[PDB]
């Protein structure tokens, strides 16, 4: 059997949310062979729930769960900033540990992104290049629109970012030639 | 006319067995019992049989077969047998 | 305290059969089942197999019976991973795990920091560093690099406070680009996968 | 299977000789055991 | 030993003694015996 | 990488019951049969016995059932050799060997570096060093030394190019004499059996 | 107890029975047992 999980779930700070886990097998000796793991972006998974009726040492008591047939659930009370991460349920009844399709826990919070601009250096102009850098940060929602003014304007950007300051970031690199750069720009940012 | 392969797993391939005083019994029925796959699921220290041939087994029928699962100490393996005596044979599990 | 630090990241071409190791400490590495878990970027965990330190009894998943072999060295408490005929899709993050006294023998109690394995045929192109109206903060630009895990520092590591590194951006030509800033300087970029270290000053 | 076979393996025909995966880490039951069968024929036959 | 004693063997005679040497798995040592069945007993070596 | 090394050379008098050890690594020293091979100067190889480190099961050659005993320690992966009532005919070069994954259990796959054992009553006489129309090359002379494994270096090993060492010559008084030259300086003679190092300048 | 039930001891027959009396620390009482290790189990009194 293969474990199945909802790919995306939503919540809010201070509220409670539950994560479902289906497809768990059962062997002789009980059906308590269910465990959970939390994996932060860019970090290793951490054992948060094993022997669901019990909890490991050092794990916050706000995590709990229960069994109902072949379906298990993970309950979290008082969602906080550090709770925004991935969760994986695991079953180990058949002497084999399998993991679900992963879950993405999102929580609402306080949303005005910061915009900065930096012109290219002379070393790029000497190398027949001209890259205009515009950085975006300090925005809570996971969506941001990036544009450029010449008329609306290769240029690439990435939406996801790290969460060291509890906020998201963004970056875009307008790749142009020095002749086109000296022939004129302004960074255009659109956010909810 | 049954073709459902018998789930010989979940007992030999089980992660954790039950206690001695709380030995688990699993009802097995409505299947085709292929005992040849048991010899390769896990090594065997003892495969003693009573009244039934250990090899002439894949050509028989049974009303109901119950698999008792429990873990005992190494020095008391000679106690799980019909008519034997001991702590396990008296207070934990006794074979008729 | 117990530590399960693994080896550093590696980047090889398909078919070189690289080897990954892990050094454990803080416990008796003779009786605790240790294994490895594979995870591709953006997907769930995939368990490959485990090994016992006292005797080399190995239990492999049906999907990893011959794709990877696991070995261990009880004399130095070090586990090893070995592959054969590496494919382009074999690049993934590998996490190690041990039994631990928390649950059963199969329950994974502790995890390592993870080791990234990159498999590609881009010949590991070296990066290029260039500096960046704010002054106020200064920054530098890194371009033309294929391997993603690039390390950037400022003033040879003397400046750590107020330093921010923006995520990489993949250009349309098939190359990535990142930028790191510092709150106000020499920016040091040490590209370990390509073994190219370039120093630049704003 | 019912389909004829050839010098190469197939979905319904395999090699009848399988190899032993003898490993010293296996428990009692999968380790190799040497067997010596001393056949005796004791009767009124001329003994040598 | 079948029909003969393992100890009282140095005081008898035999017509011809044939030693059969083969290595089998640990869980199938009970298969090399008269009347037993199994993979080895049917396809590898069978005792009368 | 699998490595196999033995103890250093030794020279004792008949009846001191010296001991030679062997250290292995890089593999599980519990499943591979390890042994020793004797080789007297001038003759071929003579196998003495092997030992399985997993238990106390040992096997010895019929010509070495009581002349030499073999033991091993699985906890440190170290083998040992022990003798009793040494004689003049016991001096020989001993090579260790292991099973390996090449062939059967009795076939010797890998070998060590060797350990020289000399049994005599000369009490390890100390050597003597003396320096040696060249225009050019320089050299030195070593005389009055009984032990064979005498090493001579130049400038503590700083000079390797153009250095040549001629074989030793046994004088009529029962002592050997060697000479080493260098293409052009202090010649360093280190008598390991007696730990006597003499520095001489040409 | 090991091998003999504490209740059936008042009725079972034995050829010879020995009693050893000694005093140890409270934290090392779990060391005197078959298969256990420690200072007392290795250098003072070892049970088979």
């Amino acid at each position: 059997s293969a474990l199945t999980q909802p790919r995306s779930v939503s919540g809010s700070l201070g509220q409670s949310v539950t994560i479902s886990c289906t497809g768990i097998s059962s062997d002789v000796g009980g059906d308590n062979y269910v465990s959970w793991y939390q994996q932060h972006p860019g970090k290793a998974p951490k054992l948060m729930i094993y022997d669901v009726s019990k909890r490991p040492s050092g794990v916050p008591d706000r995590f709990s769960g229960s069994k109902s047939g072949n379906t298990a659930s993970l309950t979290i009370s008082g969602l906080q900033a550090d709770d925004e991460a991935d969760y994986y349920c695991c079953s180990y009844a058949l002497s084999r540990v399998v993991f679900g399709g992963g879950t993405m826990l999102t929580v609402l919070g306080q949303p005005a992104p910061s915009v900065t601009l930096f012109p290219p250096s002379s070393e790029e102009l000497q190398a027949n290049k001209a890259t205009l850098v515009c950085l975006i940060s300090d925005f809570y929602p996971g969506a941001v629109t990036v544009a450029w003014k010449a008329s609306p304007v290769g240029v690439e950007t990435t939406t996801p970012s790290k969460q060291s300051n509890n906020k998201y970031a963004a970056s875009s690199y307008l790749s142009l030639t020095p002749e086109q750069w000296k022939s004129h720009y302004s960074c255009q940012v659109t956010h909810e | 006319n049954i073709t459902n392969l018998c789930p010989f797993h979940e007992v030999f391939n089980a992660t954790t067995f039950a206690s001695v005083y709380a030995w688990n019994r699993k009802r097995i029925s409505n299947c085709v019992a292929d005992y040849s796959v048991i010899y390769n699921f896990a090594p065997f220290f003892a495969f003693k049989c009573y009244g039934v041939s250990p090899t002439k087994l894949n050509d028989l029928c049974f009303t109901n077969v119950y698999a008792d699962s429990f873990v005992i100490r190494g020095n008391e393996v000679s106690q799980i047998a019909p008519g034997q005596t001991g702590n396990i044979a008296d207070y934990n599990y006794k074979l008729p | 305290q117990m530590q399960l630090v693994q080896s550093g990241a590696e980047v090889k071409k398909p078919g070189e059969s690289l080897k990954i190791s892990c050094k454990g400490s803080g416990y008796t590495f003779s009786y605790y089942w240790i294994g490895w878990v594979r995870q591709m970027p953006g997907k769930g965990l995939e368990w490959m197999g485990i090994i016992y330190p006292g005797d080399s009894d190995t239990r492999y998943s049906p999907s990893f019976q011959g794709q990877v072999t696991i070995s261990a060295d009880k004399s130095i408490s070090t586990a090893y991973l070995h592959w054969s005929s590496l494919k382009a899709s074999d690049t993934a993050m590998y996490y190690c795990a041990r039994q631990g006294d928390l649950g059963d023998w199969i329950l994974l109690g502790y995890w390592g920091q993870g080791t990234l394995v990159t498999v590609s045929s881009a010949s590991t192109k070296g990066p290029s560093v260039f500096p960046l109206k704010s002054t106020a903060a200064l920054g530098c630009l890194v371009k033309d690099y294929f391997p993603e895990p690039v390390t950037v520092s400022w003033n040879s590591g003397a400046l750590t406070s107020g330093v921010h590194t923006f995520p990489a951006v993949l250009q349309s030509s098939g190359l990535y680009s990142l930028s790191s800033v510092v709150t106000v300087y020499i920016c040091n970029v040490n590209h370990k996968p390509s073994n190219t270290k370039v120093d630049k000053k704003v | 299977g019912n389909r004829p076979c050839n010098g190469v393996a197939g979905p319904n025909c395999y090699s009848p000789l399988q190899s032993y995966g003898f490993r010293p880490t296996y428990g009692v039951g999968h380790q190799p055991y040497r067997v010596v069968v001393l056949s005796f024929e004791l009767l009124h036959a001329p003994a040598t």
